[PDB]
């Protein structure tokens, strides 16, 4: 009863974003909750900010 | 041993370094542990989801 | 009544070409983690900088393709392309031309120079040409913007995510300043690692003209829509749109507006072209010779 | 290539001595920015 058949891949990139899921290999796991500008995030005193 | 690669990794031996509030500048009133951590991004997200 | 003592650029210690100190002198107390935070915001994210924003390359046409000859995939040369240092004179958008054939690494180097242009880091590599018969030729788009604006923040190119800011990292140290007058004066040191585009000083003066910018004082239907549509709209053929826009007719309102006769007296358009117009016109209800009586309003 | 500016202003006076007043739509990051600037200048100078 087919006639033809079409398939297409589409591909797709995805940045994390709030409510994405992130986790380490010791149990603690948890959802983004918040995306801050680098500015407002806590620094080293050389100005690293984590 | 973690001490002493903290040690040639210049301290603190703790692993709790000043960190300042990027919001006001001040420092958090007591030391903070920071460091690498190995984290996973999970195959829950909420573009699959909602 | 004493009125305050104001700072003013003293120093700058260029400990690299992308790495510097700069010092302001004499900030009363207090003033120092103010305008240390008050800056250091500024420079993180509303500093101006030129970025690669699109990218062409030849034989390729999604990033997701792989080149003939070419060791990295084109995502892994569109990523070597985000971390492209460029500095352009006065403009906000350059095309940057890059052939390159033979053995090795393609680094910004090999990047047509442009007089303009100037590459702060020549040896930076994007590409690695693997066979001797192997070559790229691709036009990367250089503008110039804010902050980070993604590739997603949207023909046969691609699109790269746009890192704008000029700046990596920011510190300061609020260290007591000297002369013994007064005495209780501080000195603001900010530490600067920017990627080469843009001079200590001026980035101190462009924080704060966006500082002071920000603190300006504190103070207290009828008719058819589709007649402002396009010409391109109504889809005729390539010939009959561009004799329109030639006879200044760029919208349907423009068009329902002329006549037959009028328009057959224009040079470029035959019956074929009338016929054409005058069907795809009536095919959405509308005409030649139509009055609209008030054209425009504002 | 240029910053949203000043934009709607509103007051809300608490009472006689006591006011709050808003400036509307500044980019994000100058609300920590402007608040401790001043709140810093307010508190001292």
């Amino acid at each position: 009863g087919v006639l033809k058949i079409v398939k297409v891949y589409l591909a797709v990139k995805r940045r994390i974003q709030p409510g994405d899921k992130m986790a380490g290999r010791h149990g603690n796991k948890g959802v983004i909750s918040k995306i801050n500008p680098i500015e407002d995030m806590p620094y080293d005193e050389n100005g690293t900010p984590v | 041993e973690i001490k002493e690669l903290l040690k040639l990794g210049d301290l603190p031996t703790s692993g709790q370094i000043r960190l300042y509030d990027g919001r006001t500048g001040e420092q958090f009133e007591r030391p903070v542990t920071v460091g690498y951590m190995y984290m996973l991004k999970l195959n829950h997200l909420v573009d699959d989801k909602m | 009544v004493t009125e305050f003592l104001k700072p003013r650029l003293v120093d700058i210690e260029q400990v690299s070409s992308t790495h510097a100190k700069v010092t302001l002198e004499p900030l009363e107390r207090g003033f120092g983690h103010t305008l240390g935070n008050a800056l250091r915001r500024i420079l993180l994210s509303s500093m101006p900088g030129c970025a690669v924003t699109e990218v062409e390359i030849d034989g390729v046409l999604h990033e997701y393709s792989t080149k003939e000859g070419v060791q990295e995939d084109i995502l892994e040369i569109l990523l070597n392309l985000k971390g492209l240092a460029v500095r352009v004179q006065g403009k906000d958008e350059v095309i940057l031309t890059l052939n390159k054939s033979g053995i090795g690494p393609v680094t910004a180097a090999d990047i047509t120079h442009d007089g303009d242009v100037e590459i702060v880091k020549p040896q930076h590599v994007i590409c690695h040409l693997t066979d001797e018969n192997a070559s790229i030729s691709m036009r990367i788009k250089v503008q110039r913007g804010r902050g980070y604006v993604p590739a997603s923040t949207r023909i046969g190119r691609l699109l790269v995510d746009a890192c704008y800011s000029p700046v990596e990292r920011i510190a300061y140290n609020v260290e007591a300043a000297r002369v013994e007058q007064r005495t209780d004066l501080d000195k603001l040191v900010i530490e600067m690692e920017t990627n080469g585009t843009i001079d200590p000083e001026e980035a101190i003066r462009r924080a704060a003209t966006i500082l002071a910018e920000q603190l300006e004082a504190f103070v207290d239907p009828e008719f058819d829509p589709i007649l402002l549509r396009p010409v391109d709209d109504l889809e005729l053929t390539v010939r009959s749109a561009n004799c329109l826009k030639a006879e200044a007719i760029h919208y349907i309102g423009d068009l329902v507006q002329r006549t037959e006769v009028e328009l057959l007296k224009t040079p470029n358009l035959g019956k074929k072209s009338l016929t054409e117009i005058k069907d795809v016109l009536a095919s959405r209800g509308l005409s030649l010779g139509m009055r609209l009586e008030n054209w425009p309003p504002a």
